[PDB]
């Protein structure tokens, strides 16, 4: 999920108000990364051997 | 996207791989508008003329 796009729909003012939150959206994606590195892994691991 | 990449991992050394940088989309035109075809308009002629 792209956060800034799923807590505002497409609003400059949203966005701008969100900003002030702080860091919430890149470490929510870095956890999406994470986990998606994490499934390959586990796939790979499962049947790549 | 080197230099992208460089702001996005905060070295001046990015080492091989896949790394997300940012989100991409596009604007609308103008706009656009869609209305029903216009009705029977009110008799104004007995009225008027």
């Amino acid at each position: 999920v792209d956060c800034t796009m799923y807590i505002c729909g497409d609003s400059t003012e949203c966005s701008n108000l969100l900003l002030q939150y702080g860091s919430f959206c890149t470490q929510l994606n870095r956890a999406l990364t994470g986990i998606a590195v994490e499934q390959d892994k586990n796939t790979q691991e499962v049947f790549a051997q | 996207p080197l230099s992208e990449t460089k702001c996005t991992l905060k070295s001046f050394t990015v080492e091989k791989g896949i790394y997300q940088t940012s989100n991409f989309r596009v604007q609308p035109t103008e706009s656009i508008v869609r209305f029903p075809n216009i009705t029977n308009l009110c008799p104004f002629g007995e009225v008027f003329n």
